[PDB]
RNA sequence: GAUUAAUAGGGACAGUCGGGGGCGUCAGUAUUCAAUUGUCAGAGGUGAAAUUCUUGGAUUUAUUGAAGACUAACAACUGCGAAAGCAUUCGCCAAGGAUGUUUUCAUUAAUCAGGAACGUAAACUAUUAGGGAUCGGACGGCGUUUAUUUUUGACCCGUUCGGCACCUUACGAUAGGAGUAUGGU
């Protein structure tokens, strides 16, 4: 079981399913939400997150890591500090297609004082 | 494209667990509203314990939990139960299309009496503007001290975010409710489906 | 100046206690309560809103309220309603929730 | 440390609610908070200036520092839990494979 | 009519003067799952037993 | 009458407060190891000839 | 003397104000303490314990610290 | 030759108290900008879009560096300042409040004409008589924890001054519009 670290940037406009190694430096495979949906309205949707998570899990099972540590974030500076629908739907599809999940953490950038 | 299916069917290696801390006046209400919470979290597969000695709610993923987003649902649920949302609403976050949000509004007004006036202006006469916002945005809004805790669909989360910031920035919520009613009337007919609607507000 | 804005603000209590907000817990309970899943619930809400509209137009007394009670029923009803509002005010003074100010 | 690594230690310490009490707020006074912070920085300096980095990590793992802060601050105001929330290594001036392989 | 309410008399006198079951106790109170410091004392008693 | 009713409610509140203060001072002072002096005995301050 | 301690507080306030020069709370307290000095000084003039031509503006402060 | 020492003053000392003020210093993230890598097709907004940035690689991932801002959560039916206002640590500088004292001159005082210092908004509105809370002293103590035992502090309780606010009671008080017509301009 080779643990890869999946950054899921779930905003309200698009979701980013991103898979890196344990370092954070070397991106293995990323599929954004809007490259699976023709409509910019429905770019941030549970269907978009499901398609992105299925493609990412397929690539990472072709590479043979079959285990992820998932770090979920959102727009946190002056944003909302809550993930969009992409987080729940991508984690659901990601563990529904293989991918024994390891450690889940919501690493949102929380400002001590922004404005 | 937007609907979400319930999870049909061990997806967890490290046994995840989350904790939140509550005070005593919430300890009473949580002690006599807890069996509803642990009943629904047992239906989702997550063990939920409450500690009146230290004052801590814990959730933890059991052996037979299958939904992996259930731990995020449970973490948000115990966050809202600590932040004194009532118990059926906190359990209503466990549906698929709901999400919560906390809006920090104390940073937006330098003054104090002006802040109290604008917060009560957000709350309205007899709560009528607040429940009008809840109707027009399909949300649950709770004006919680220095914060505002909202729940609902993500569209309603965005609209109540805009309305709460514009209420704190001295635009009136009755003006914003009139704006939202105009937007609802325009989105009713799809003959005007893609124009710039700024000529009406 | 605007009419339907004034109607939406006043009748929001009745609509949001009837059925119109499925993310609110009281409305999601009152959407399955039974007196709103019956056959003509929308018409009964329409009668309540029309009574409130004539009250806003200037009627001093209502059509929907009952006028004669045996004094123990009305004292129990008024005392229970006042104790409920007082308990909600106290459980909102604790937890720091701010509420609508009304005497 | 004695191996000339500069590092920052960020400690957090929450106030103990005493059992068999009735008052809801366990507020320490501001002068009492300043005395607690003075004893906290005195403890972490006196028990992190003497050891090397490997012994410092071996003391950080079972949280001996937070335990000794909890033990020695309870004559000023009892503290519910003392943790060290961050360690940040700023500069490491040496690359020595001898000690770096004596680790592994 | 006129006999004692024994529960009320015991409560009145209270407000005036003021190894086989402790396992099914934990069996009934592991199901709540409120931790409830009397159960902490019962856990220490069961560990001593 | 309303004045007498309001003032006897105030008197009940004040007497209950004084009894609670005396009971707390008894439970946390050195008077705990004494017999409770009855109220008819407390009615007289001193007697002299 | 009460007047002696009051003018000592006045010189201390004015010296801190000369070193810092930016704050206004010390200037307001200086106005309060100079009004207090002048009132107590006027009562001691109309009694007569001190010279009626004795005055304190800043030079008496300077010549009593010097 | 010089009164009560005021349940009005001003001062002194002691332990203090405060997100009161000034100057320096220390941090914390977040945002922007730049650099180094892994990138490899969109990203961004919106109810939808569009302007814009995008194979010289945008958005993203990681690590540093700089700049400016602000001080989350704690954070209150609280604290301080006369007011606007005041929340990172530490140091320095004066000042201020209350308490206690086995502290002093003994009317110094109260009020404001004149004058003097500090400075995008609005939009639902002699006691009351105590009680429950609250914080700042001072005193007292059956006791739990510091405490290897004395300090001392935390918790509980009582007394006493002082102050922000709650509720009850008052002790009382008191301060033209809308329609419909008709005739002119």
């Amino acid at each position: 079981l080779v643990f890869g670290v999946a950054r899921i940037f779930a905003s309200f406009n698009d979701t980013f399913v991103h898979v890196t190694d344990l370092s954070g430096r070397e991106t293995i495979c990323r599929v954004t939400g809007g490259m699976k949906v023709k409509a910019d309205r429905d770019e941030s949707s549970p269907y978009a997150a499901m398609l992105a998570a299925q493609d990412v899990a397929a690539r990472c099972k072709e590479l043979g890591i079959t285990a992820l540590h998932i770090k979920i974030r959102a727009t946190g500076g002056n944003g909302t500090k809550t993930p969009g629908p992409g987080a729940q739907s991508a984690l659901r599809a990601l563990a529904r297609s293989g991918m024994k999940i390891g450690r889940i953490e919501d690493v949102t950038p929380t400002p001590s004082d922004s404005t | 494209k937007w609907k979400i299916e319930p999870f049909l069917p061990g997806p967890f290696l490290e046994e995840s667990s989350f904790m939140t801390l509550f005070p005593k006046y919430r300890e009473r209400y949580l002690k006599d509203c807890w069996p509803l919470v642990t009943k629904a979290l047992e239906k989702h597969g997550i063990a939920a314990t409450l500690d009146i000695v230290e004052g801590s709610m814990t959730v933890k993923t059991t052996r037979k939990t299958y939904d992996p987003a259930a731990i995020l649902k449970a973490r948000d649920l115990i966050k809202l139960l600590a932040r004194s949302v009532p118990a059926p609403q906190a359990l209503k976050i466990l549906e698929d299309g709901m999400a919560c949000d906390i809006i920090k509004i104390r940073s937006m007004v330098r003054n104090k009496e002006r802040f109290v006036k604008r917060r009560q202006r957000l709350l309205g006469q007899n709560g009528t503007t607040l429940k009008a916002l809840e109707l027009l945005t399909q949300t649950y809004i709770l004006v919680h001290g220095n914060t505002v805790s909202v729940m609902g669909g993500y569209k309603g989360l965005k609209e109540v975010r805009r309305v709460v910031e514009d209420t704190m920035n001295n635009i009136h919520p009755i003006y914003l409710i009139k704006e939202l009613m105009i937007k609802r009337e325009l989105a009713k007919d799809p003959a005007l489906a893609h124009e710039d609607w700024s000529r009406y507000l | 100046n605007d009419l339907a804005l004034q109607r939406l603000i006043a009748e929001s209590h009745i609509l949001s206690e009837a059925g119109a907000n499925p993310s609110h817990w009281q409305s999601s309970h009152a959407a399955t309560t039974g007196t709103n899943t019956r056959a003509f619930a929308t018409g009964r809400i329409a009668k309540k809103t029309t009574d409130m509209r004539i009250q806003a137009l200037g009627a001093k007394e209502s059509i929907l309220t009952q006028q004669k009670m045996p004094m123990n029923m009305r004292k129990g009803i008024v005392k229970h309603q006042e104790e409920k509002e007082k308990k909600r005010r106290q459980e909102a003074r604790e937890n720091g929730i701010v509420l609508e100010r009304e005497v | 440390t004695t191996d000339h690594y500069l590092l920052r230690l960020f400690a957090i310490a929450f106030t103990k609610r005493r059992p068999n009490q009735i008052k809801k707020t366990t507020y320490a006074q501001s002068s009492q908070i300043r005395a607690i912070r003075r004893k906290m920085v005195e403890i972490i300096q006196r028990e992190a200036a003497s050891c090397t980095l490997h012994q410092l990590v071996s003391k950080l793992i079972p949280e001996v520092i937070g335990r000794e802060i909890e033990k020695a601050t309870q004559g000023i105001y009892p503290l519910q839990n003392v943790h060290i929330r961050k360690v940040k290594l700023l500069k490491q001036p040496k690359f020595d494979l001898g000690a770096l392989m004596a680790l592994h | 009519i006129g006999n004692l309410d024994l529960r009320s008399e015991k409560q009145r006198q209270a407000e005036r003067d003021l190894n086989t079951a402790l396992k099914k106790y934990l069996r009934k109170q592991r199901k709540k799952n409120i931790i409830d410091e009397k159960r902490l004392k019962a856990e220490e008693l069961y560990r001593q037993m | 009458p309303k004045v007498v009713k309001k003032a006897t409610e105030i008197k009940r509140e004040e007497l209950a407060a004084i009894k609670r203060r005396e009971e707390n001072e008894r439970k946390h002072s050195n008077k705990k190891y004494e017999k409770r002096k009855s109220e008819r005995e407390k009615a007289v301050l001193v007697k002299q000839q | 003397e009460d007047l002696y301690f009051l003018i000592k507080k006045a010189v201390a306030v004015r010296k801190h104000l000369e070193r810092n020069r930016k704050d206004k709370d010390s200037k307001f307290r200086l106005i309060l303490i100079e009004s207090r000095i002048h009132r107590l000084a006027r009562y001691y003039k109309t009694v007569g314990v001190l010279p009626p031509t004795w005055k304190y503006e800043s030079s008496t402060a300077s010549t009593l610290v010097a």
